[PDB]
């Protein structure tokens, strides 16, 4: 309530910028660098959402060509929790030989 | 059953619904401070370190406006509906083993590897926490 | 309800979506998981 | 419940940089009405994290390639074939992960014995 | 349980 | 203290002397008996022409003819050419005579280990192979041996697979440092090679390799 | 000049040529047709390099542009389903043509060599066939939403469409280029990424360009638009049901290629989505038992290597080994198929479940592998036989070795009596049975492709007897004489159920120096003699490293002008008896490791049975003499 509150503020506040932004665009009637940043910074972000997209139907494919009679079954489900375990211990096994590594610099 | 209530449903969609709140008013934060580094800037003294700005925007804009970095994505959208296709056909094709799978499925073994599963978790999640302990208490070390 | 929870969370991690960063992965299992396993 | 915990933690710190960058901007205005050189770093920084997000796709997208690689000779051996024998598996599998999680814990007490050394070796 | 994994040739 | 001072003066304009003054200079410093000074001028002044050592990433890549690369070495050279000049008038006036007088060495002598140290310690090697291969000009052969640089061990090794008789001197050089293995492992791996070796001279490398 | 600037005269045409479904089709089908070079599906891309020079276009881009915008936006205008099918069908085409005329080795090697090594002559050259081939745009448009939304709701479909659809039904080769665009991309989006982006970005910072970005930069691969969407796996393995050989491949190359990526996974499992995704309506179920009736389903001999089949047979194995090999610790979607219940860093067997009745995927593959000879008279010692009990092999291994899946896989195995029937289905080695009607000691065995088959035979034997080795001392561990007795007949040749087998000393034939693997009789190599095997070299020995100096060396000798002609075919000849000097090489450093493997497992399992044998000793001073005359020679 306090993050969806503080999305109320910092939302009304952005809305209210805006008329002393109208203000300088009002000053200065009396830049494409930065708007190709922006659209530059912000394509990438549909090259997430589709490839995102990819990824689901990749899933789609694999779960229901090796089971399509019953995708509510146990199966795919220890499939899916297993490699949550996997991915996680992998991520355990990466950082503590991060962490092992970074002891060897206390050894001198 | 009331906290789950509350979690799996009233929390969740708070919680998505403020990330992408977060994501649209990080963009539209973003388009201000660009705007502010426009019209008030436009003093055309704008340099030092703009180039540096720009070199590493053309230098990734340049990585992205690419013909083969923006083809392999198509070639393998296509690449995929191959298989899509393919596995369907031979899908439909062996779309008859249902008895089989589901019974052949349907067992005891699973609970029990499901208990497994949950053992596993426990013991892993300890040792992440362990491994993020060991982090945290060393960055601490690594200030004196 | 454990196991259904894991299953929950691992299936809402698998989808999606605009997080700046964490998009969702894909499930492997059995036969390429367990060399993917050992290539630990 | 747990799981729940770290998605706010990460909506707490995420609205607070979004105050505080969208703060940035308006005090700029406000001074304007009546920080150039600072919003320079919050650009390049939106870049050098964006530049790794590229090197994100472009490692999924390998991985992609080499899934579907895979995907193609399941079902390339799945034509050519056209219960028992895979539970058989699932034990192959746990008493794999078993080894895998008992090869893990050696790192991680080797790690944390690692760092009390340390941690000795400074009020010793 | 079993039916054919007997060793009965 | 006026060659000395004259030594410091030089070497800052080292990246700006003309082979007319650097040679007036050189000339001038035999004359005074000032051999291993002199050498160390030449040497700074090639040092000073060409920084970034484009003569190593051309002889390195070996003989790129017709190359704008060739000034760095031609005028690196001037100043080895130099040096050459030096050591020979070294030996001149200083011919014959012995190292000591029983107990003391002489000042001929010293002045003869001064140069050479110069001459041995440098950290341009592309110094050194022009010095190797001038050295053998001259027939100064047990000179190259005596040298323990790890300089003149790539150069020896680098011409010994294009040349029986450079490969020779390299077995030479590991039989008086007593790596006996390692005088073996050449002769042998040089009878099995497939360069322009008779078969008799190949029977006396085997030979040699078995001892 | 149709008859109003050019700029805004073309799209107009555009559009006016974009309205309904007739017209868009046969002009999409024209470009189609227009792209392909004369000399039929590598330089000279197939359109003019002056192509829009004279006016401020970018080429030939506007149009993939415009295609593109097409397929994405006006695809709800169309009502009748076979039109829009029959669009996409075509645009899928088009896509796959502009893709497959894309030079990857030929950008590699330039972006490698040219600039560093060559002079900057072609480099002009590659630089503009980078600019102006549209396969950059196409890659540009493949990060958007809206292609792979598209795409998506094309591949997801209800089943009894494709059910009663004919095998021709254009819904099925729409999903079948989608699939093989969707690979093609997966595979492609590193060299772009690498190679394209970059170099289009300085040519556009140096030079005047106008251009529109139509990707988003969140999604920095092309993974990260896919991740979201959880169907696409179940559809994936829904349509593995439907029999058609060329989809079931497709589909099932995507699962591998997705299963092996690391996002997606990272993504999935962090609880995870991909499990409870799967165990929604029971689909890994029903999925299993359509694999299961796969799997079963006999080949046809005279078509050994095209009966499709086998070719999906094969393609669920590299599957689920790509699926095991990935991340074995944590669980995968395998083991949920296998017939396990996949819980967080657990598993489980539950109670009348597929596994437990012994009825599943794993059981399936024992009772194929124990059901499956090898021995032929007509050929004897076929390949692909071998090739799939090593495959099968491999997966066990994985399975076993995985101490998440270890115990329970061990204890239905020795509850099923699995080394009896492997025993029962060994076969003896001798230099006078050949392989695939060709004899060992030919010198073209090691040029063949019998030195596989035999790598895996080897193989095959060495997992064996690890895992009577592992099984032995598992029971003598235990102390139980109950399979102690068992075990023992069984390595004394009788079988109680008398049957007999060969004993382990009768399999102790793969130590054999009569062919001499280690020689290698060398030519005269009066020429190329000093080129040497340095660049080449896990001793693998490349053949492109030598190629490039063998083909300078023939380029240097031609400038040289004495005597070329003649000698060409010298140097020709030397190079074709280098290259297949090379492969011997490469075929017996693989035969050589894998007797050392064989021998080495053989060793271990001889130490195992040794030291754990409360058996009498007098009676097996038999055997102990037979072992030292066995290993006498093999000592000499």
């Amino acid at each position: 309530s306090n993050v969806e509150s503080q999305q109320e503020e910092l939302t009304a506040w952005l809305d209210r910028y805006e008329r002393e932004l109208d203000e300088l665009y009002a000053k200065q009637m009396g830049e494409r660098t930065y708007k190709l940043a922006e659209k530059l910074t912000d394509q990438l972000d549909e090259m997430g959402k589709d490839l995102a997209k990819m990824i689901k139907e990749i899933n789609d494919m694999s779960n229901t060509l090796s089971k399509g009679s019953k995708p509510d079954d146990p199966l795919t489900q220890i499939v899916r929790v297993l490699n949550g375990h996997l991915a996680q211990l992998q991520w355990i096994d990466t950082n503590a030989a991060a962490l092992q590594a970074k002891v060897a610099a206390a050894q001198k | 059953d009331a906290i789950l209530s509350r979690h799996d449903l009233d929390h969740t969609v708070r919680a998505f619904n403020a990330r992408r709140r977060h994501a649209e008013l990080s963009r539209r934060c973003l388009h201000l401070a660009a705007r502010v580094q426009v019209l008030r800037n436009r003093g055309y003294a704008l340099s030092g370190d703009e180039d540096e700005l720009k070199q590493k925007l053309q230098q990734i804009d340049k990585t992205l406006n690419d013909p083969a970095q923006g083809s392999r994505l198509e070639e393998l959208w296509s690449r995929l509906i191959v298989l899509r296709g393919y596995a369907e056909d031979l899908k439909d094709q062996i779309n008859q083993a249902g008895i089989t799978e589901s019974d052949g499925l349907g067992e005891e073994i699973e609970a029990k590897a499901k208990k497994i599963l949950e053992d596993y978790d426990k013991q892993l999640q300890h040792l992440k926490k362990q491994v993020e302990e060991a982090k945290k208490d060393f960055e601490e070390w690594e200030k004196q | 309800a454990l196991f259904d929870s894991l299953l929950a969370r691992n299936k809402k991690q698998a989808e999606g979506e605009t997080a700046l960063g964490e998009l969702p992965s894909l499930q492997l299992g059995l036969a390429d998981l367990r060399q993917r396993l050992r290539k630990l | 419940l747990s799981s729940d915990i770290l998605a706010i933690d990460q909506l707490r710190e995420l609205v607070k940089q979004d105050a505080d960058n969208a703060r940035l901007s308006f005090k700029a205005i406000d001074n304007l009405k009546l920080s150039n050189a600072d919003l320079i770093s919050y650009f390049s920084k939106t870049a050098d994290e964006m530049e790794e997000m590229m090197k994100k796709f472009e490692k999924t997208i390998t991985e992609i390639e080499a899934h579907l690689t895979g995907v193609e000779a399941h079902a390339m051996a799945m034509q050519n074939v056209a219960v028992d024998e895979r539970v058989y598996e699932l034990a192959a599998v746990l008493r794999e992960f078993e080894e895998s999680i008992l090869k893990v814990a050696g790192v991680v007490g080797g790690v944390k014995e690692g760092v009390t050394e340390l941690q000795l070796r400074d009020f010793m | 349980i079993l039916p054919m994994y007997k060793l009965s040739p | 203290a006026l060659l000395a001072e004259s030594l410091r003066l030089f070497e800052q304009v080292a990246g700006s002397l003309t082979p007319a003054n650097l040679t007036t200079a050189v000339e001038q410093y035999i004359s005074l008996k000032y051999y291993a000074g002199a050498i160390q001028l030449c040497l700074t002044v090639a040092q000073q022409k060409d920084r970034g050592n484009t003569a190593l990433s051309w002889v390195n890549d070996g003989k790129p003819a017709n190359d704008s690369r060739k000034k760095a070495f031609d005028e690196r050279k001037i100043c080895y050419n130099l040096i050459h000049q030096v050591l020979d008038k070294l030996e001149s006036d200083f011919a014959g005579e012995p190292e000591l007088v029983d107990g003391r060495p002489t000042l001929a002598a010293t002045k003869r280990m001064e140069a050479y140290n110069v001459v041995n310690d440098s950290s341009d090697e592309v110094f050194h192979f022009d010095l190797y291969e001038w050295y053998i000009e001259k027939g100064w052969t047990d000179r190259i041996l005596s040298i323990d640089s790890p300089h003149v061990i790539t150069y020896l090794q680098r011409l010994a697979e294009t040349d029986f008789r450079h490969a020779e001197l390299l077995c030479r050089f590991y039989t008086t440092r007593s790596r006996f293995f390692e005088a073996a492992q050449v002769q042998t791996n040089l009878a099995k090679s497939d360069l322009n070796i008779s078969l008799k001279d190949r029977i006396i490398l085997l030979s040699r390799a078995k001892g | 000049n149709p008859f109003p600037g050019p700029q805004e005269c073309m799209e107009m045409m555009f559009r006016e040529f974009g309205t309904g479904f007739e017209q868009s089709n046969a002009f999409i089908q024209l470009l189609t047709t227009l792209l392909v070079p004369p000399e039929g599906l590598n330089d000279s891309v197939p359109f003019p390099e002056w192509l829009g020079s004279s006016i401020r276009t970018l080429g030939i881009e506007p149009y993939v542009d415009f295609v593109f915008d097409v397929f994405a936006n006006r695809t709800k205008d169309i009502s009748d389903p076979s039109q829009l099918r029959i669009l996409r069908l075509s645009c899928l085409d088009f896509v796959m043509v502009c893709l497959v005329t894309f030079n990857e080795d030929l950008i590699v090697l330039g972006h490698e060599s040219n600039i560093s090594i060559d002079d900057a002559m072609a480099a002009t050259n590659l630089a503009t066939y980078v600019r102006l081939h549209p396969f950059s745009r196409v890659m540009e448009w493949l990060f958007n939403e809206k292609v792979i939304t598209s795409l998506i709701n094309t591949i997801h479909q209800d089943p009894i469409s494709l059910g009663s659809a004919s095998p021709d039904s254009p819904l099925v080769v729409s999903i079948l280029r989608a699939i093989q665009v969707m690979i093609k991309a997966l595979e492609l989006q590193e060299t772009y990424l690498h190679l394209v982006r970059p170099e289009v970005l300085r040519y556009q910072g140096e030079a005047g360009v106008r251009r529109k970005p139509v990707a988003n930069a969140a999604y920095s691969a092309f993974e990260d638009g896919i991740l979201s969407h959880l169907s696409l796996v179940v559809d994936l393995g829904k349509y593995c049901n439907l029999g058609h050989a060329e989809l079931t491949l497709a589909c099932l190359k995507l699962l591998e290629k997705i299963s092996t990526s690391s996002r997606i996974l990272s993504a999935w499992s962090p609880r995870n989505k991909a499990i409870v995704q799967l165990e929604r309506n029971g689909e890994g179920e029903t999925i299993s038992a359509s694999l299961s009736a796969s799997i079963m389903a006999t080949l046809d001999p005279a078509l050994a290597a095209s009966g499709e089949n086998y070719r999906v047979k094969l393609a669920i194995l590299d599957f689920l080994y790509a699926c095991l090999r990935a991340t074995p610790d944590q669980p995968t979607i395998a083991h949920q198929l296998l017939g396990f219940h996949c819980e967080l860093s657990k598993l489980g067997i539950e109670p009348k479940g597929p596994f437990d009745m012994q009825k599943s995927l794993f059981h399936s593959l024992l009772n194929v592998l124990i059901t499956l000879t090898v021995s032929e008279e007509e050929q004897g010692m076929r390949g692909y036989l071998v090739t799939l009990k090593y495959r099968v092999l491999r997966i066990l291994q994985l399975l076993w070795k995985s101490p998440l899946s270890a115990s329970l896989v061990m204890d239905e195995l020795r509850a099923t009596n699995f080394l009896f029937h492997m025993l029962l289905r060994e076969v003896q080695i001798q230099p006078q049975l050949p392989w695939d009607g060709q004899l060992v000691t030919g010198c073209e065995f090691l040029l063949s492709d019998a030195s596989l088959a035999y790598i895996d035979y080897l193989a095959s034997r060495a997992a064996i007897f690890e895992y009577i080795g592992k099984e032995l001392c598992s029971v003598s561990q235990n102390r139980i004489p109950s399979i102690k007795r068992q075990i023992f007949d069984a390595l004394n040749g009788q079988i109680f159920v008398p049957l007999t087998i060969p004993s382990i000393f009768d399999f102790f034939d793969f130590i054999n120096t009569d062919y001499k693997w280690e020689e290698i009789p060398s030519p005269h190599f009066t020429y190329l003699k000093d080129l040497d095997l340095g660049p080449c070299i896990g001793v693998h020995y490349d053949i492109r490293k030598a190629q490039e100096i063998l083909a300078l060396k023939r380029k240097e000798y031609e400038h040289s002008q004495l005597a070329t002609p003649e000698f060409l075919e010298t140097v020709e000849l030397e190079e074709k008896v280098l290259i297949e000097w090379l492969t011997v090489r490469n075929r017996a450093n693989l035969l050589l490791t894998a007797r050392l493997n064989l021998l080495q497992a053989w060793a271990n399992l001889l130490l195992v049975m040794i030291e754990s044998n409360d058996f009498k000793s007098t009676p097996k001073m038999a055997f102990l003499l037979q072992a030292l005359q066995a290993i006498l020679p093999t000592l000499e």
